[PDB]
């Protein structure tokens, strides 16, 4: 149901396709929906091969490598298929606005950074679209999270949750964020960390 | 968030199936050795690294993780690419993520330090010249009287 | 005159071509000496001497499969370390050992991280009240106002040691991990619910006396983890020192009274050495230049009488080292 | 006349050292002055444009907006005024020097406590003033002589990114996506107007003019008696929204019943973030990240015409010349800078 | 437009600590490269010429030569590319970051065994190539992007002094007087020429434009690209030669000495042509410029230094991606650089 629902967005929100830019956005849909859970290298490229087969079994087209399928709508008015370095020229200026308005954090930008706030914004721009991040610290997760979060038009309220903090000081941040999100229509995206619990 | 996936409190929430069936899961892991390459490429392209001799050594493609090695900088990833794995090896750390932290960290510091130290042997070696300049033109001198 | 200046400068002739010589050894190895600094700064500041020689074992192997040229007589203390940071630190009352001189090095050439205090013995506190004399306030994660002595710190300016470190309060997340905001030339972080000014003369350190104590892995990967654990040679060291005091003071006193003059008066010689190369490069000469000559001969000659006494310290040193070893 | 439209490629190509923040033109002469991230401040003649005719490098951070006002003094000597506005926290004012070409700093404006980020000059009968707005969010009013504020309100809850002023009116822009209408001497709010859902990047007023334009002619008597009725807005969402401002009580005090705008039209068509606007007769203009430069039609709501690629990095600024006043010519040019350290000059 | 002629003044006049020896100009923006004996590198802004943009200690003894490029590609981005030669043997290749107003050390080229003299840049497609010429006399070719040599070759018995580039071949003058051609990529000498007495100073090609000599007379010297060169040496005399057509991978003989210039008091230091005019500074202290068509002494600018004047610089007025601005720089041997705009 979710790469159905996908698959519909990213129709509805798209120039005029063709066959080869739909089997491609159905490629992008299925590895967002089903890989992004993977954890070994092994099994990822076990996943390109079945795409791979599964393409020429029912469907008889590019790379459909993970780093070669960028669908996005950052960069134009619809959701397309778009250029790396294009997308890496835009990110870089974002970027440095970014840190100029916000928090300044001395990020360099690779391929894999593209991908996942690529990814992050696909969730953001959903309807009861939500995040579980994981992986290692200091792997820029929350500066990803704000920065896609800060494009995307959204409100970041991190909890300032502390030592000697119990279920009521949580209660109350939960109770000002929902309060805020329904009487005043502030967009939130709220950041949970395991440290948080 | 999650930085330890099989910490008591983490698996609890990723095992939760109250969030396991809304939330969208990314495995972001840890960081592979194309990424090492690329972060340790653009902060190690400001520094002065090429200014001495180097011949270009003959090793296993699978021990180089950047492209074919043509100058000292490659050498450098790599050699620091490498160290960053044999350390997360001996240390014994198992499956759990390696935070990439050392080796940007290790970055900086030879950043900051690679400049300091060609400033200095440079202008120590200019005041050496001048000294042996100003030498033999007082000898000339003095053989002129 | 000038004949004679000649003959003067020829020492210092002569060791200008050994360095002419040496430079283009010198460029070939600061690359490889520069990595090797910069890995021993950020890995090796949690292992103990073991660890630390198999990994420089390893690097070095690293270093030279990939055609890396270094030096072959490297050492960290030589490269890292000046005179002058050493008789401060010393007289600072650190510890005499070569492993706490290391450790001090990576403890205090960190601009960026926090560092972290691993020492049970509670030396480090003191060593740097001295080191920062007034400007040092104590704090503790386990007091009450904390927040608000911390906040009054950083808003002044004073260099802050917060010990019981494995009690971290995350309200000091954005401190650790340099998360500013840059407001025309004002810097602001938000502690608690408001933010503050940071001075610039503000430092911070975590103490913890506490070995297999807790790091949550937010406050790990995000400070330089520093040990200080006794070793061989500091207890040898205190045990001698011990001996030598309830022996014989006067021994004890004069041996401590020619090393430390001893090491001003290398600092002097090679001040004047500057000096001298920098009066040349700075063009009266022949003055300037001979009364140079004439301190630094006193200094050498100054040097050459003191050390008429470390043959016999050599003997007492060789006449106690049983009790050590026990 | 009024209906010129640039043509497909430039007739100048100006380089310099840093990004473009700011561009203008003098109001008599063929110059073009420059502004840059690095807070330099240039001066191009516009037939002989590969060396400018004068620099300076006043303000130690960048340059974020600046404006220009040639004197009309009825009964002393008139000059031109160059005011440029940087994250230095201070407002520098310039005086031009034509016969020598030179700057000629004149004085400093502080009191501001962050980032200013926009600067207006206009003139009254023999009276200059000077307006600005900040990080702090405050608008502030300047004497050109004294040197001394005037004013100082807060009509915001964001910072203040854009003003524009005609007559006694300010209306501003925030970070916000709010716009709000002040009647400046008095400093009371007037009016709000909703509807982005980004930041407001530029708001200008749309001032009357004789001929048939849409927005350009007043609807009621009343209207004609108060001189203004649309403001146009450009936002972070890329579009550019117009708006009809509602009357006021006239020192005017707010109806409240009709204290919101009411956004007429809204063109879309940008693909990013749209960076300013500007209106000659019956056209828009307007510039975005998209590297390209618009022309709309303000009757039809439609885009005339597209110039894509014009730079090869974000466009920054345009700049073309008031046709509105009578003492400033509208000659057939316009300026755009972007962050590709380049600005191009269209003539003829 | 070409016409411009410099007034009887200089606009700007810049101090620095120590003798100049090489000046260049920046291909767009108002800014001069000054290199000095003390191996110091310097970038002023020519509207505030009293403290240095930029200033580095390249080298450790003197800098001997230098030149500036422009990247160009057609895919990456562009940048200023500066490249000196010192007496330490070595030659480091800078690059001006114009966001920051700095100098950025990439590489350096080394395998030269004694004093380098000249430098030469220039692009091909995508290729950036480099030249160097010392007192070994060898020549050698360098790529900017690998770093590691290319060509080399011994052209002359005595030591070459100054090297010039066109496509793909160099043209060198040594310290013996005679000036040679060679063909670049196979390192093939094509012809020679001779004539003067003292060791040569300059030498570079004269390049077609749309003139008595930058003009080809026939149509094989078009199909060639190129026809004519100067040089100028410690004769006094400046000399406009031709070059033979080779046996077009060319094969090989003399250089027709068909103008000869004099009036300089002492050795004709650097030469610099922008369209119809020639511009020549000696140890005279002066500076001339030259009429191509007549050969005659145009206009002097006396005692412009109180030392020699070392090196002029001029915007090329050949190249499609250098606009010829109106404007030129002047070295000198008392630690002063004149500058003249407009
Ligand atoms: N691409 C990168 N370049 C530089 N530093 C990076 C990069 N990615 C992560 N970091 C480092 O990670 C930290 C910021 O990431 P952050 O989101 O705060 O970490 P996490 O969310 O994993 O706890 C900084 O220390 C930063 O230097």
């Amino acid at each position: 149901t979710r790469l159905v629902r996908g698959v519909y967005t990213a129709i509805n929100t798209g120039p005029r396709q063709t066959l080869r830019s739909l089997i491609r956005l159905w490629a992008y849909e299925a590895w967002r929906i089903f890989a992004d859970r993977l954890v070994g290298v092994k099994e990822k490229n076990s996943f390109e091969q079945l795409l791979y087969e599964t393409v020429d079994k029912y469907l008889p087209l590019g790379n459909i490598s993970s780093t070669s399928l960028l669908f996005s709508g950052l960069l134009s008015l619809d959701f397309k298929e778009v250029n790396k370095t294009d997308l890496v020229n835009f990110i870089e200026e974002r970027f440095k606005t970014f840190c100029d308005e916000e928090l300044e954090v001395p990020m360099v930008i690779h391929e894999s950074m593209v991908d996942h706030i690529l990814r992050i914004d696909r969730a953001l721009k959903q309807v009861q679209g939500h995040m579980m991040l994981i992986g290692a610290s200091r792997t820029g997760k929350t500066i990803l999270t704000r920065f896609v979060a800060w494009l995307n038009g959204l409100k970041i309220v991190q909890p300032k949750i502390h030592r000697h903090s119990n279920l009521s000081d949580f209660d109350m941040i939960l109770k000002k964020a929902i309060s805020d999100c329904s009487l005043k229509e502030s967009r939130t995206c709220l950041i949970i960390d395991e440290s948080n619990i | 968030t999650i930085c330890d996936p099989t910490n008591n409190k983490s698996s609890a929430m990723i095992s939760s199936p109250a969030l396991f069936n809304r939330c969208i899961i990314n495995w972001m892991g840890d960081w592979d050795t194309k990424t090492m390459s690329q972060v340790a490429n653009n902060m190690v392209d400001v520094v002065p690294m090429e200014f001495t001799d180097f011949i270009v050594p003959e090793v296993n493609k699978e021990l180089v993780f950047t492209e074919p090695i043509q100058t000292i900088r490659d050498a450098v990833v790599n050699i620091l690419i490498h160290f960053d794995r044999n350390f997360y090896q001996k240390m014994k750390v198992g499956v759990n993520p390696r935070s990439p932290g050392y080796f940007i960290d290790g970055l900086r510091a030879l950043v900051k330090l690679v400049t300091a130290k060609y400033q200095d042997l440079q202008e120590n070696q200019r005041f050496v010249n001048v000294g042996l300049e100003k030498l033999n033109e007082s000898v000339l001198k003095v053989n002129e009287l | 005159r000038s004949i004679s200046l000649v003959k003067s400068l020829t020492f210092e002739k002569e060791r200008w071509l050994n360095t002419t010589k040496q430079f283009s050894k010198t460029s070939q190895e600061l690359i490889g000496n520069c990595i090797i600094s910069s890995i021993y700064e950020t890995y090796f500041g949690h292992l103990n001497e073991r660890e630390r020689g198999d990994m420089l074992v390893i690097l070095k192997r690293l270093l030279g499969k990939f055609a890396v040229k270094y030096d072959v007589n490297y050492r960290f203390i030589d490269y890292l370390v000046t005179l002058d940071e050493k008789m401060k630190w010393l007289e600072c009352g650190l510890d005499k050992n070569d492993y706490f001189l290391e450790n001090m090095s990576i403890v205090m050439n960190s601009q960026d991280a926090v560092p972290f205090l691993l020492d049970p013995s509670s030396h480090m506190i003191t060593v740097i009240s001295n080191y920062y004399g007034n400007k040092t306030v104590l704090l503790s994660f386990l007091e009450e106002g904390f927040v608000k002595r911390l906040e009054n710190a950083v808003r002044f300016g004073s260099v802050v040691i917060i010990q019981d470190g494995e009690f971290f309060d995350p309200i000091i997340s954005r401190l650790i991990s340099r998360e500013f905001n840059h407001a025309g030339n004002r810097v602001t972080v938000e502690i608690g619910d408001h933010e503050v000014d940071v001075s610039g003369d503000f430092k911070l350190f975590i103490h913890s006396c506490d070995p297999s104590g807790d790091i949550p892995i937010f406050l790990r990967s995000r400070v330089r983890l520093v040990h200080f654990v006794t070793n061989k040679e500091s207890i040898e060291t205190r045990i001698f020192d011990i001996t030598l005091t309830e022996e014989n003071a006067e021994m004890q006193r004069k041996r401590e009274d020619l090393i430390k003059l001893n090491t001003e008066y290398r600092l002097k010689l090679k001040n004047l050495e500057k000096r001298l190369l920098e009066e040349l490069n700075n063009s009266e000469l022949m003055v300037t230049l001979n009364n140079l000559k004439k301190e630094a001969m006193n200094i050498e000659k100054k040097l050459s009488e003191s050390e008429e006494f470390f043959p016999q310290f050599d003997n007492l040193v060789e006449e106690y080292s049983i009790i050590g070893k026990h | 006349v009024l209906k010129w439209i640039p043509r497909n490629l430039p007739s100048c190509l100006i380089n310099v050292e840093s990004s473009v923040t700011s561009v203008k033109l003098h109001p008599n002469l063929p110059i073009v002055f420059v502004a840059t991230d690095h807070g330099k401040l240039y001066a191009f003649d516009l037939f002989n444009y590969t060396i400018p005719l004068a620099s300076l490098q006043s303000h130690t951070k960048a340059i974020t907006s600046m404006d220009v006002l040639f004197t009309n003094y009825t009964n002393k000597k008139n000059y031109l005024v160059i005011v440029t506005a940087s994250k230095d926290l201070q407002i520098h004012v310039f005086k031009w020097v034509s016969e020598e070409c030179k700057f000629q700093q004149i004085r400093s404006l502080l009191g501001h406590e962050h980032i200013v980020s926009a600067v207006k000059i206009w003139q009254k009968n023999n009276d200059v003033h000077i307006a600005s707005c900040s990080r702090d969010q405050t608008v502030k009013i300047w004497d050109f002589h004294n040197g001394w504020s005037l004013k100082t309100f807060q009509p915001h809850s964001q910072w203040v990114r854009s003003i524009d002023v005609l007559g006694d009116y300010i209306i501003s822009g925030s970070h916000d996506t709010t716009l709000r209408l002040t009647h400046w001497p008095s400093g009371n709010g007037l009016s709000v107007g909703t509807g982005h859902e980004f930041p407001i990047e530029k708001v200008k007023f749309i001032h009357f003019i004789e001929d048939e334009i849409r927005f350009r002619t007043p609807s009621t008597d009343r209207y004609k008696n108060w001189g203004m009725q649309y403001c146009v807005s450009a936002s972070r969402d890329r579009t550019i929204k117009i708006w009809e401002i509602p009357l006021p009580t006239l020192a005017p005090i707010p109806n409240p019943t009709d204290s919101n705008f009411r956004c007429v039209l809204t063109l879309k068509g940008h693909l990013s973030w749209v960076r300013d606007i500007s209106i000659r007769g019956q056209y828009l203009f307007s510039c975005a990240d998209d590297k390209s430069v618009r022309c709309w039609d303000l009757n039809t709501g439609q885009c005339l015409h597209v110039w894509e690629k014009l730079h090869t990095g974000f466009v920054n600024c345009l700049d073309l010349d008031v046709d509105f006043d009578s003492n400033v010519t509208p000659r057939q040019m316009m300026v755009t800078g972007g962050l590709d350290c380049k600005s191009n000059v269209f003539m003829r």
